[PDB]
Formats: C-alpha cells, sequence, structure tokens
C-alpha cells in the first residue's frame, strides 16, 4: 500500500554558473499522498519553494513538482530533501548537473 | 464539466 | 488529432483529522484546466487555463455545487470501506476517482472510463460496454451488487456519451491554440569521459510528454547497458528526458541516437559532434 517515491533533482535549463535559472525536484510514483518536500542549498533549507498541487497519474500515485530560482555556482551544492511514511527517514537527493 | 456521481 | 478530457478526484482522510479532504482535478488533453480544493476558505472550481477564463460566472457556481456534492459522496464512501475491510480507526485512507471521455481525431466518442481507486489500488471500474461492472477484491462485491441492481451503470453512460462529450467539444473550440500546438523535441548528445566515454542523448523542449529514445550501433538497438530518467517536466509546459551509454573512446560516432515523438514529421537520428 505505502510506495516509495521516486526523486530527480536537475535544472529548467542547461546549467551554467552564474546564470539565473530553476531547479526542480520532481518526486513521483507515491503513496499516500502526504508528503513533505525541502529544497536545500549547502545543506541549508531554501525559503522560497513553490510547490505544484496534489496531482496523480493513471496508475493513481501521486507526484509533485517543486521548484526554486537559482543560479548555479561552481562550489555550491543544491539538494531535495523528502518525507514521506513510505521511509523510516527523510531521503536527500543531490542535484548532479550532468543529468 | 464535472460528473456527478449516482447517488 | 484525437481528443480527451478527465476528471481525477481523490479523498483523504488522515489520523489527525476529522474530515476528510476532497479534491477534483479537470484535464483536457491532459492539460491541466479546473481544480477544486476543499481546504480551501470558500472552496471553490477554479480555472487553471488562460482559455477557460473565458468561461461565465454561472457555469463556475454550478460546477462548485456538483463539487460540493462529490464531497459528501465521497465521506459516506470512505466511511463505508472502513467497515467493508475491517480497518480500525486511526489511519490514513484514500479513494481515488477517474472518469472521462476519450475521442477520435473525428470527434466522435471512442471510450468512456470510470474507475475507483482506494488505497491506491483497483476496486471497482465501469466496463468498455458501459453496462457492466468489474471489481476483483471480495470487499468490493458488496459495491458491485448495489450497482449492477440500480442502474448506476446507465446513469454514468449518459454522462460519458453525453455532457463529456459536448462539452469537451465545446473547450476543444475555445482553447484552440493550447491545445492542438504540439512541440517537437530539439535533441543533442553530450560528451563525458570515463576510464571509456559516457555518450548522453537529451531531448528537450517537447510536448507532450510521450517520447522513445533508442541507441543503436551498427543496425541494433542496445537493450541492456543503457541508461535512462523517466520523463520529467521542465516546468515551462515541456518535457525532458535522456537516454547514455557508455562506450569505448574512439568507437564514438559508431554510435546513433533515434528520438521518436508526434511532434516529428519523422524520427531524427544523432551523433556525437565536436
Amino acid at each position: 500500500i505505502q510506495k516509495t517515491p521516486q526523486i530527480q533533482v536537475y535544472s529548467r535549463h542547461p546549467p551554467e554558473n552564474g546564470k539565473p535559472n530553476i531547479l526542480n525536484c520532481y518526486v513521483t510514483q507515491f503513496h499516500p499522498p502526504h508528503i513533505e518536500i525541502q529544497m536545500l542549498k549547502n545543506g541549508k533549507k531554501i525559503p522560497k519553494v513553490e510547490m505544484s498541487d496534489m496531482s496523480f497519474s493513471k496508475d493513481w500515485s501521486f507526484y509533485i513538482l517543486a521548484h526554486t530560482e537559482f543560479t548555479p555556482t561552481e562550489t555550491d551544492t543544491y539538494a531535495c530533501r523528502v518525507k514521506h511514511d513510505s521511509m523510516a527517514e527523510p531521503k536527500t537527493v543531490y542535484w548532479d548537473r550532468d543529468m | 464539466f464535472a460528473p456527478g456521481n449516482y447517488p | 488529432g484525437p481528443h480527451s478530457m478527465r476528471y481525477f478526484e481523490t479523498a483523504v482522510s488522515r489520523p489527525g483529522l476529522e474530515e476528510p479532504r476532497y479534491i477534483s482535478v479537470g484535464y483536457v488533453d491532459n492539460k491541466e484546466f479546473v481544480r477544486f480544493d476543499s481546504d480551501a476558505e470558500n472552496p471553490r472550481y477554479e480555472p487553471r487555463a488562460p482559455w477557460m477564463e473565458q468561461e461565465g460566472p454561472e457555469y463556475w457556481e454550478r460546477e462548485t455545487q456538483k463539487a460540493k456534492g462529490q464531497e459528501q459522496w465521497f465521506r459516506v464512501s470512505l466511511r463505508n470501506l472502513l467497515g467493508y475491510y475491517n480497518q480500525s480507526a486511526g489511519g490514513s485512507h484514500t479513494l481515488q476517482q477517474m472518469s472521462g471521455c476519450d475521442l477520435g481525431s473525428d470527434w466522435r466518442l471512442l471510450r468512456g472510463y470510470l474507475q475507483f481507486a482506494y488505497e491506491g489500488r483497483d476496486y471497482i471500474a465501469l466496463n468498455e460496454d458501459l453496462k457492466t461492472w468489474t471489481a476483483a477484491d471480495m470487499a468490493a462485491q458488496i459495491t458491485r451488487r448495489k450497482w449492477e441492481q440500480s442502474g448506476a451503470a446507465e446513469h454514468y453512460k449518459a454522462y460519458l456519451e453525453g455532457e463529456c462529450v459536448e462539452w469537451l467539444h465545446r473547450y476543444l473550440k475555445n482553447g484552440n491554440a493550447t491545445l492542438l500546438r504540439t512541440d517537437s523535441p530539439k535533441a543533442h548528445v553530450t560528451h563525458h569521459p570515463r576510464s571509456e566515454v559516457t555518450l548522453r542523448c537529451w531531448a528537450l523542449g517537447f510536448y507532450p510528454a510521450d517520447i522513445t529514445l533508442t541507441w543503436q550501433l551498427n543496425g541494433e538497438e542496445l537493450t541492456q547497458d543503457m541508461e535512462l530518467v523517466e520523463t520529467r517536466p521542465a516546468g515551462d509546459g515541456t518535457f525532458q528526458k535522456w537516454a547514455s551509454v557508455v562506450v569505448p573512446l574512439g568507437k564514438e560516432q559508431n554510435y546513433t541516437c533515434r528520438v521518436y515523438h508526434e511532434g516529428l514529421p519523422e524520427p531524427l537520428t544523432l551523433r556525437w559532434e565536436p
């Protein structure tokens, strides 16, 4: 009955350092719909995070798109932290700019 | 136009 | 091209809350266009496409009144399901519904849909004939028996063959520009060295989401040893995907990536380009 969220962290545009962009956290294939998603910059919570509204797919599982404005640098790390009932602890997925 | 379920 | 309309409804109860939250979302050609949510103050169906705001005030009130009825219908169904499955109170439960109309490129009905899920699993569905019901679970037989003896089916058949179709025609004419337009995929290959090199084939700026990427070596699509990601939204209404293969450096350019998408006049073929 519990389905564990699949997470991808990636940018809207091909990333270039110093250039404004959007960082996305796409969370899919989870159940039940209740979920907490936070986007992080060097381990620290980002304030203005826009969350898509509750939506489900033809297979009945839920999905959410979280995004935020960001300017990548060489050394700033970005991550998505997802809390859900299917998991004992929150899961942190790191942004890997090559994908 | 939304559905209304059969009572 | 062919068109569709759907309404996804959900009611969720949680071990804290007294009353379930009910949410309903409408889509046309797989794009959201209306939404209602009982957690908002003054709950109401509100538009989600620039082309829907065009609709009048009495359209909006009507819909809202339907949603209010649905909310109650879901609330009583949730309470009964707890008994049908012998679930003690103090958990989270979910009930979902999909319903809608599919149309061909001629704008005639191809198929109606009406399906329900409990706890994210199939509970009962109206078959394609729009007369009979499928229900797998032992607990769900209670519902199947009630509905078989009541012309629930004829009710939903009238909606799916009638209103669903007529309003979808209305909506299609009004928001003709957003929905008909497809965005073809713009693709390219990126290069990433290794022990061996990683070729990653990208597809970007495409709509709708369905797409297929393959890699070929001397005319053979490489089954295992190809990585990919699930198709994902860019957040601007287009989507992305990529597919990577690992190949020896110097055996680059013997590999071709193919992108198949409904917006293309034909499949794209690509190789690594310095």
